[PDB]
């Protein structure tokens, strides 16, 4: 009965990354440290509010921070990073282990410039306690009011009136 | 030797999965706005 | 059940995978999780005869999520009208549905 | 999906019709029972994969387990039937009426 | 019974190996210290997104960032 | 569709090969060459008669052990669970139960054939 | 390739129909094998590999024993193929024709709701998780070893006690 | 269609005699087909021809029963104008029993069936009139 | 059978129904029914004769189909609602198919043709278990879903069971078939009321068990399987005729014995819902159920038949067979009507 | 280009079958103090083609007692399965990357049995049926051990994918962890394929060429090359599983070459074993492969369940 609301085309028109998957797997560990605040805000909204239509702007901020990130990587440390992801994209499951020497070049570049340290083994696999000006969503799931249960008979129970009302048994 | 090797494999897996975790948000955002685009297109055609 | 020996001892031998919104092995939601949860949370405390008509909206939404018949009807109607119009020559499909779009990412 | 569930239910009904409507042999009846098992398996599996209910996916393996045990004891009874009468036919089993 | 096992190691050594390996499989998990790291490693693997948490203002031990000091340091998995 | 294609290719190879084997050669058919072998002499009866099998109990328990395989086979996925003690105990119990059944059959002479 | 699943389901129906007509257990076992193959293929079409492979394996290992038995017990001089009986051949042809006519009938009295010849292949998979890992069939079955360990014990008891039952029936 | 058999009560007895007549005939034919399927599955015939003959005899017999029943009821309700009177149904049941003992050569079957079917049809009318809901929904 | 095997088999028989009760999943319910199926066949086929093979094959082949039909009902419910429990707002066809298969499992008419045959093909024990303990889980299914069953076929099947059990036991000289048709009739009385206060269904079940078990013991004490064999009981063990008489007259429900309580209170709760003429028919065919019991107890207790010369050897020797529970179960039947309000 | 890939996977396997026949004959010869074929070619490198051509020029036998449908269809199925088994084989990069390759192999072989088992029935005769029932007994014997062996071995690999064994064996072989499972796997590959000493279906001195006594021409040839293809497949499986060669992502042809070497060694070992030993009995095979192999197999499965845990060596799911 109720119409679905949806955003317009221009409420989704966005400057996209246009960037592939090995180029992106290479810079994953640095994109998880830098550009973590926006990403975690977007995640919290997307899971707290179960609607995409209520978080487009956080997604747009995510895309913006990613673009700024790769702009830093382009204006600084483009050749070693190029070599890294080019050698990474050769594999079939895109394994870091086969390209372990170009990591060194990329990391030393991105460390001597901008001081970006690679996260260690299990730092991107844990909860991270974001804040925001947003409020809590009151009643997600758009739940209706619950019907009231049937009341309990309050009383100290007594013997049955005249025992069993069965047919002719007295007691 | 197998013990130690699978031990390292369970660390390379941690690395790969952590990259997946770092890039989940971008894919989620793009998935969302792509689905919404497709639905708005379906709607704008169903209207006519 | 007949002999609630599980409730007697607090164990759950079988009464924890009774439906879809119930502890998938790793936390992957089954489809209609929300609908079934909402139906079940309406039909609690109540039993049966009263839940079947005080929690009907939520069951109907669940039934449409799982079996999903009215959406089939809707898309079938849209398709039938589109085929009629294209046969008459009235409709002109766009590029983003003939197979020629600008992919978004 | 509704198409294939309809077809699978009709397949169950055919195998049930089979195992009800007897012929001479009994092995064919046991095979019809196996076919009913198989159709039920596929129904359960498809419902579980559609709904993404990985909690119920241990159900069809249980179906196969118990159906195969059923087949086992049926085949043992068939061994006994042959040792008695020699030829597997279900018409020779007509002495409990008297 | 030592003589019985001496006889069985000559005649039917296949079942002796079998019972020995069965008992060994059952007893050795109880012995090792590495037995407990298995569940911990299976737990450490993040197959699903760690969903962030709202800052109530009363979450000291919870970190504000991935590479903060807090949280489970997975360096026990390194140099195990 | 790659796999479907490989299998269709192998299928058509086999069928083209049989077509060649049948329609390329020459034929001289007659009843004395098309009747069953039985080593120079003629058969005394049909081959579509009972062949008593003397390992039927072994066949049935093979079926049950096949189901045991089907139950054991999820272990590579069961090991990446967090518990790693319930699965251990339960797999131990399953294998030990199967071994107990095998031992009972063995001692009761079910693995021996019906002479 | 949109009618794939409908073709597979129809083939399975025909296999079970030729089964229900009950030729000798040789051709009945052939039908079981073909139908289990088709079942595996559709269980794969719906996104499940393990369950289909295991149907195939179990039914193959079972029809092996059925061959071993039916050579001994359910054998005749003339094993009665489908063509052996004009009446069986007629009911088989009539069953194919009847199911075809029935499908063409229920595609009329209801536009859609039971069968959709028009939209076919459009309703198979129902909300896949487009981004995922550790999601296949096999995790759910491996839950027999954790979170559903009563199925495992009850199945194991069935098999174990079935061994004793076998020995006693055969003795 | 349930409405077909519910047409028996759109109007009282004495009216629409042919309608009610061959309704009851159809009902008897259905019951006879059931009895015939059971007598052909259990205690089967020596040949398919005799099986068909069994079906035909049983079905035509029960059809004649129902036809005589409906005729007699609507006639004895048209005559002696009294729809709310189970004696019409009694006379119809007796006519049915008579046809049973005629198709099946037996006077004792005729009398036994007359009494039993007549009382049954009388009770049927009495219950349709006073509201006896066999197979009732649970109320307490 | 060696002891390990008996332990395994009787544990399985006990655990089939126990799994069936203490299970909310219908599939583990099915599992329990299949344990009851699998474990019964060894002891049915223990004496290894053609009669036993036929009985076991008939039992197996009739119960497998019912099991598959129940599994179909369960899988259709899972498709419909994504759960493993027959809720309300399920399909009446699913529920009715479940009812049909459960009736085939119990032995109700018109699915009754196998029970007397199978029962004649097996010893007195394995008739007791088959008629008492195997009936308890299949009944548990219906008891757990009583407000979902259609109140029409539930009663047609009951009425058919009543009529056919009475008429079949009218002419059976074999006692192992009399017990079977008695089972059919009593399951009819149960199933008739099962949508109406299913506590009474369990009442009739307990009464029926308490009556049949000692009767089977009575048959066991001399391996009596025929009217002519039970008639030679005024010579062999004549201290049992009193209890046999009162137990038969409780089975065919006569007032002063407690076997009239279930029929009486069933008629009560059926007249409380305007199910009048059905109850009348049932109460009037229970008389024919009583007639052959009366014939039997004439034959054994009131009109002592001719005996043999070789029956004096039995008088020379001594006995040990009455298990001390025959007394308790025969006296708690036949004499517990005044305690009926505590039973209800 | 996928069809060219099919060619490069299928035609060389058939030449390999054809020249394995030659290698068998010549190795058995030299073990038997004689020279095998050295006439028809320089060193007899044309005898396989001669045999094939001569077999496809002979008149096929369509008997009267036979069931022609199953008769013609069984060799078709035999070769089709023998040739589809080579599909997921990583050598190192496969043609078809499946996630459950070993289950595909297992099911395909358990179906390959039915070629023998239907050809024997369809060929209405006595020795034919003897061969069929012996195949039934053989499969009953070996299938359980094959599956549980393979389970125990992949219980340190972490998956049913064949390609993951290459990374499981990047620094070692699975033969030193599991040489007993390797022994039993080898002898079950020897029971599978109906290869001596576990031949027992074309046992020329017990049966007169069981399940082929009524087959003459290209059908018999199809059975032949199916057998000699499954031999190389099983050697390829043993050397992918246990004798893991070197991957070296830059040098994959090195993997292919070492795979070739090990597969040839293990196939020549099959021929060696044919030459050396006498035949088992098809009840002695049961007694062996139930009363010696299955106890130790279950015990070592228990061991290999415990071992990832008490060593903290649980493998990864991809
Ligand atoms: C004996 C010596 C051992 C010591 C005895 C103890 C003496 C004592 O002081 O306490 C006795 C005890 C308590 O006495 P009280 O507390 O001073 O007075 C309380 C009233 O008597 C209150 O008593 P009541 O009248 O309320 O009775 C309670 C109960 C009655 O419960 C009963 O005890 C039943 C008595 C049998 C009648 O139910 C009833 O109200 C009467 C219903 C009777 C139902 C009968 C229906 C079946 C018809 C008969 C069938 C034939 C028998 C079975 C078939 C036989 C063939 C196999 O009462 C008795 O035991 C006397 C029994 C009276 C028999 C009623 C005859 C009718
Ligand atoms: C009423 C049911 C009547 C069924 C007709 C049974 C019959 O034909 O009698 C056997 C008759 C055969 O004559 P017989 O050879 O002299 O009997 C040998 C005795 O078993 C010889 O027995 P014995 O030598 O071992 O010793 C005599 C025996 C004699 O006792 C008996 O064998 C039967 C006594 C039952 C009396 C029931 C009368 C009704 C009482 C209403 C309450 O025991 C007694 O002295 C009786 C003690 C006091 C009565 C104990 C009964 C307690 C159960 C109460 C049930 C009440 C149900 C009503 O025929
Ligand atoms: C089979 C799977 C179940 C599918 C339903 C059955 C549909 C096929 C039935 C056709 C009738 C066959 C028959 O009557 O028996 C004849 C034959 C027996 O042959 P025969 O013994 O009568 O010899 C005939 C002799 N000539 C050739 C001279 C006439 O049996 C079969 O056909 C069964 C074989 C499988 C049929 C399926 C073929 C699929 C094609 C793949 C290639
Ligand atoms: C209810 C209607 C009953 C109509 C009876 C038709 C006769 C028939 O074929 O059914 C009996 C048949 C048993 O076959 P049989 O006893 O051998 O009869 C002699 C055949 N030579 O039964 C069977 O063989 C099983 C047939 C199952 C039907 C499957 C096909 C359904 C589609 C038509
Ligand atoms: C919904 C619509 C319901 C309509 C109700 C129709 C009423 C049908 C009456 C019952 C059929 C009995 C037919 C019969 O007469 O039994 C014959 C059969 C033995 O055959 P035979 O002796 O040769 O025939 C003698 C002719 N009286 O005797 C038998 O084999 C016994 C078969 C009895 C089964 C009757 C069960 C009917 C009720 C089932 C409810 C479900
Ligand atoms: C004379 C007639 C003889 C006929 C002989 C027929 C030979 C059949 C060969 C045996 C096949 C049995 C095994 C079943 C096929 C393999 C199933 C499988 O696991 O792989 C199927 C594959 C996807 O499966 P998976 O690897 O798990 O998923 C990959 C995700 N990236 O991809 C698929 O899902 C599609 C698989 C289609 C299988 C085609 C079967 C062809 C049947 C034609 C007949």
């Amino acid at each position: 009965p109720g119409i679905v609301e949806l955003p317009t085309l221009e409420e989704l028109k966005v400057e996209e990354v246009k960037v592939s998957s090995a180029v992106l797997k290479a810079a994953a560990h640095h994109y998880g440290a830098q550009c973590d605040k926006t990403n975690k805000e977007f995640m919290l909204c997307r899971w707290e509010e179960k609607d995409p239509r209520r978080c487009l702007k956080e997604g747009k901020l995510v895309n913006g921070c990613a673009l700024n990130f790769f702009r830093q990587i382009k204006s600084h440390c483009a050749e070693p990073f190029t070599e890294y992801w080019t050698c990474l994209d050769y594999s079939n499951m895109q394994l870091f282990r086969h390209c372990r020497q170009q990591q060194a070049k990329f990391d030393q570049c991105v460390l001597d410039k901008l001081g970006w340290v690679r996260p260690d083994l299990g730092q991107l696999s844990k909860v991270t306690k974001v804040k925001t000006d947003r409020p809590l969503p009151e009643n997600p799931y758009h739940s209706r009011a619950r019907p009231e249960p049937n009341p309990v008979i309050e009383g100290d129970l007594k013997p049955a009136k005249h025992g069993t009302r069965f047919f002719f048994w007295t007691v | 030797r197998m013990m130690r090797w699978n031990q390292e494999r369970r660390r390379l897996l941690i690395e790969d999965l952590e990259a997946r975790i770092a890039l989940m948000p971008l894919f989620q955002a793009e998935k969302d706005r792509r689905t919404l685009q497709i639905l708005r297109e379906n709607l704008e055609e169903e209207a006519i | 059940p007949f002999l609630d020996i599980q409730k007697k001892l607090g164990i759950s031998l079988d009464r924890h995978f009774m439906f879809l919104s119930a502890e998938q092995p790793y936390k992957n939601a089954a489809r209609c999780h929300a609908f079934e949860k909402e139906w079940i949370e309406c039909a609690h405390g109540i039993g049966g005869t009263r839940a079947k008509k005080e929690c009907k909206i939520e069951f109907d939404d669940f039934e449409e999520c799982l079996l999903r018949y009215k959406t089939m009807r809707r898309m079938h109607d849209i398709k039938k009208q589109r085929e009629k119009l294209m046969k008459e020559g009235k409709y002109t499909p766009p590029p983003h549905h003939s197979g020629r779009e600008e992919p978004r990412p | 999906m509704p198409s294939t569930f309809f077809n699978l239910t009709m397949a169950f009904s055919l195998s049930l019709l089979g195992t009800l409507m007897f012929r001479s042999h009994l092995m064919s009846t046991l095979l019809c029972l196996e076919g009913m098992v198989l159709s039920l398996f596929i129904m359960t599996s498809v419902t579980s994969l559609n709904s993404n209910s990985m909690s119920s996916m241990p159900i069809p393996i249980t179906i196969l387990v118990f159906a195969a045990c059923e087949a086992a004891v049926g085949l043992a009874l068939l061994v006994k039937v042959s040792n008695t009468y020699g030829t597997d036919y279900v018409q020779n089993l007509n002495l409990l009426q008297c | 019974i030592s003589a019985f096992l001496k006889n069985a190691w000559a005649k039917e050594p296949v079942l002796v190996v079998s019972f020995s390996v069965w008992g060994l499989a059952i007893i050795m998990p109880m012995i090792s210290p590495y037995t407990k790291y298995a569940s911990m490693i299976n737990k450490a693997t993040p197959y699903n997104y760690p969903v962030p948490v709202r800052d109530d203002g009363n979450m000291p031990d919870v970190p504000s960032h991935p590479q903060d000091p807090l949280g489970p340091s997975l360096d026990w998995l390194k140099n195990l | 569709m790659n796999l479907y294609t490989v299998i269709f290719i192998n299928i058509l190879l086999s069928l083209t090969l049989i077509l060649v084997a049948f329609w390329l050669p020459q034929m001289n058919l007659y009843s004395e060459k098309a009747n069953p072998y039985e080593c120079g002499f003629d058969p005394t009866s049909s081959a579509r008669l009972p062949f008593s099998m003397k390992f039927f109990l072994v066949a049935i328990t093979f079926l049950l052990f096949d189901l045991e395989i089907a139950l054991l086979l999820p272990l590579p996925w069961a090991i990446q669970t967090i518990k790693t003690s319930t699965m251990m105990i339960m797999a131990f119990i399953l294998v030990t139960i199967l071994s107990l059944g095998l031992a009972y059959e063995w001692t009761q002479k079910g693995l021996e054939w019906t002479e | 390739m949109n009618n794939y699943i409908f073709v597979l389901s129809s083939l399975f129906l025909v296999g079970c129909l030729g089964l229900a007509l009950k030729p000798s257990p040789i051709y009945g076992g052939l039908g079981l094998i073909v139908s289990g193959f088709v079942g595996c293929l559709m269980v794969l079409g719906f996104g499940g590999s393990f369950l289909g492979l295991m149907v195939f394996l179990i039914y193959l290992g079972g029809m092996l024993v059925v061959f071993g038995y039916t050579t001994a017990m359910a054998t005749e001089e003339y094993p009665e193929t489908w063509g052996s009986n004009w009446l069986i051949l007629g009911f088989l042809v009539l069953g194919v024709i009847m199911e075809v006519f029935l499908i063409c009938v229920l595609n009329y009295y209801d536009e859609v709701g039971v069968i959709n010849l028009d939209g076919l292949g459009d309703w198979l998979m129902y909300e896949v998780d487009d981004v995922g890992v550790m999601l296949e069939g096999g995790i759910g079955v491996a839950a027999m070893y954790s979170c559903a360990t009563w199925m495992m014990v009850v199945a194991g008891w069935s098999l174990f006690a079935g061994i004793f039952i076998i020995i006693e029936i055969t003795r | 269609v349930k409405r077909f058999f519910e047409s028996y009560h759109e109007v009282p007895d004495g009216t629409q005699c042919h309608r009610k007549t061959y309704i009851t005939t159809a009902l008897g034919g259905i019951c006879g087909i059931i009895g015939s399927a059971y007598s052909v599955s259990l205690n089967p015939a020596d040949s398919t021809l005799e099986a068909v003959a069994r079906v035909g005899r049983y079905t035509f017999t029960a059809a004649a029963i129902g036809a005589m029943f409906g005729l007699t009821t609507c006639v004895s309700a048209q005559v002696r104008e009294k729809p709310d009177d189970p004696l019409n149904y009694f006379i119809g049941g007796c006519a049915g029993g008579l046809t049973l003992g005629a198709r099946t050569h037996s006077y004792g079957t005729a009398a036994m069936g007359c009494v039993y079917m007549g009382t049954a049809a009388a009770l049927f009318k009495i219950g349709k009139l006073e509201g006896w809901e066999l197979f009732p929904t649970p109320k307490v | 059978m060696n002891p390990i095997t008996l332990a395994i088999i009787y544990f399985t028989i006990f655990l089939g129904p126990v799994i069936t009760m203490s299970s909310t999943n219908l599939m583990l319910m099915w599992v329990g029914l299949e344990f009851s199926l699998l474990a019964i066949i060894p002891m049915l086929i223990n004496k290894k004769n053609p009669r036993s093979t036929e009985a076991a094959t008939k039992y197996f082949v009739t119960q497998a189909t019912a099991s598959m039909i129940i599994l179909l009902a369960i899988v259709l419910n899972y498709k419909q609602l994504g759960t493993w429990m027959f809720q309300q707002q399920t399909n009446g066809l699913i529920l009715n198919m479940t009812l049909m298969a459960l009736s085939m499992k119990l032995g109700l008419a018109p699915f009754h043709f196998w029970l007397p045959e199978v029962t004649q093909g097996i010893p007195l024990h394995m008739g007791l278990i088959l008629l008492t303990w195997q009936k308890i889980a299949p009944l548990s299914i219906l008891i757990q879903i009583y407000p979902l069953l259609n109140s029409t076929i539930i009663l047609m099947l009951a009425i058919t069971s009543i009529f056919m059990g009475a008429w079949g036991g009218l002419n059976q000289t074999q006692m192992r078939k009399i017990m079977a048709y008695s089972s059919i009739a009593h399951m009819g009385w149960m199933l008739a009321i099962l949508p109406y206060n299913p506590s009474l269904t369990l009442l009739n079940l307990m009464i029926y068990i308490i009556l049949t078990a000692p009767m089977f013991m009575a048959l066991m004490l001399n391996n009596s399987m025929t009217i002519n064999s039970i008639s030679l009981l005024w010579n062999k063990t004549p201290a049992m005729l009193t209890m046999i008489s009162l137990m038969l007259l409780s089975l065919g429900g006569l007032p002063p014995l407690t076997g009239f309580l279930p029929k009486w209170i069933i008629i009560t709760e059926l007249m409380k819902n305007n199910c009048l003429i059905m109850a009348t028919l049932m109460a009037m065919m229970a008389l024919l159920n009583l007639f052959f019991y009366t014939r039997l107890i004439y034959s054994t207790s009131l009109t002592m038949f001719p005996t043999n010369n070789n029956s004096k050897m039995m008088t020379h020797q001594t006995k040990t067979k009455p298990n001390l529970m025959f007394s308790t179960l025969a006296i708690m039947s036949t004499m517990t009507l005044p305690l009926a309000p505590q039973l209800i | 280009m996928f069809f060219i890939n099919i060619l490069t996977l299928l035609v060389p396997i058939l030449i390999a079958m054809a020249f394995l026949t030659l290698v068998e004959r010549k190795i058995l010869g030299y073990m038997q103090l004689r020279k095998g074929p050295n006439i028809v070619g320089p060193y007899g490198i044309l005898q396989p083609f001669a045999d094939a051509m001569k077999l496809f020029m002979k008149e096929p036998m369509r008997p009267l007692t036979t069931s022609m449908s199953l008769f013609i269809i069984a060799p078709t199925l035999s070769l089709t399965l023998a040739l589809s088994l080579w599909v997921p084989l990583p050598m190192p990069h496969p043609l078809i990357n499946l996630n459950l390759g070993i289950l595909f192999i297992l099911a395909t072989s358990s179906l390959s049995v039915y070629s023998i088992l239907w050809s024997g029935w369809a060929s209405n005769s006595k020795y034919s049926l003897f061969g069929a029932l012996r195949a039934v007994a053989q499969t009953i014997s070996y299938e359980v051990t094959m599956a549980i062996i393979l389970l125990s071995v992949l219980l340190m690999n972490g998956s049913y994918s064949l390609q993951t064994l290459i990374t499981t064996q990047e620094h070692m072989w699975l033969l030193l962890p599991a040489w007993p499972m390797a022994m039993m796997w080898f002898i079950s590959t020897l029971a599978e394929t109906n290869r001596a000493p576990f031949d027992l279906t074309e046992g020329e001195s017990e049966l007169v060429s069981g399940f082929n006594v009524e087959y003459a021409a290209g059908p018999f040839a199809l059975f032949f090359m199916a057998e000699y293809t499954n031999i190389i497949l099983m050697n390829a499986l043993t050397t992918i599983i246990f004798l893991g060669p070197l991957y070296y992502i830059n040098l994959p042809e090195l993997y292919s070459t070492n795979f070739m070497m090990e597969a040839l060694l293990l196939s020549s070992t099959f021929l060696w074993i044919r030459a050396s030993y006498p035949r088992f009995r098809y009840d002695q095979l049961m007694h062996l492969l139930w009363k010696n192999f299955l106890p130790l197999t279950l015990a070592l499965c228990m061991w290999h369940i415990s071992l990832p845990i008490f060593t903290a060596g649980v493998p990864p799911y991809m």
